[PDB]
DNA sequence: CTTGACAAAAGTGTTAAATTGTGCTATACTGGGAGCCGTCACGGATGC
DNA sequence: GCATCCGTGAGTAGAGAAGCACAATTTAACACTTTTGTCAAG
């Protein structure tokens, strides 16, 4: 059944219990932004 | 250049090809005004210290 | 200040490249429409 | 607005210790050392 | 003509082991004025 409408899904759905892992790649550790910051010594370009 | 032009008239293809290689280098110096002995360094330029910090 | 960013200037990396090319005993000079030398170092590398 | 004079701040000339640069060691000693390796195709030249 | 050595190139992000003597030069501790800066006086 669809929780939004209460009507059934028009076809039977494969529903079961499966083992799912949470991986080390998390958006918390990967989101980054910068307006201005440190620059390189020689090229004077922003660091990485 | 004059000597290399004379060798350019040689009937051997290899001789003309070798003369062309030399004459391209010779004409490059003549047209640009570069002086061939400048390819040997007497004073070595030193890079500014902030580029080698 | 609420203003538009000004017109950009020569990158500092190009200045680095020119000086590094000069360290290789190569005379790299920027010219104008009339083939006259143009100073991209703001007179800071010209000896008097 | 000038004293004015006055102490702090700063400059300055010596003098010392400290740091730094240089010379010198007299049995005889006389040609180094580490690598050494599993890519492949491509010009370009260099001679054969 | 061909065979060989050398030179070139081979994706982008991010994350990651001598002492010692002595001279010569410099530093730092002093003293010294000399100089600004300042709070009384009109």
């Amino acid at each position: 059944y669809d929780g939004r409408t209460g009507e059934p899904i028009e076809g039977p759905i494969v529903v079961g219990q499966m083992f799912i892992m949470k991986l080390y790649h998390m958006v918390e550790d990967k989101m980054h932004a910068r307006s201005t910051g440190p620059y390189s010594l020689i090229t004077q370009q922003p660091l990485g | 250049e004059k000597e290399l032009l004379e060798e350019m008239k040689h009937p051997s293809r290899a001789r003309r090809a070798k003369a062309r290689k030399r004459l391209e280098v010779v004409r490059a110096f003549l047209d640009s005004g570069n002086r061939p002995e400048w390819m040997i360094l007497e004073a070595v330029p030193v890079l500014p210290p902030d580029l080698r910090p | 200040k609420g203003e538009d960013v000004p017109e950009p200037s020569v990158p500092e990396s190009f200045r680095v490249l020119v000086k590094e090319l000069q360290a290789l005993a190569l005379d790299v000079q920027t010219l104008d429409e009339k083939d006259n030398p143009v100073d991209i170092f703001e007179g800071l590398a010209s000896k008097r």
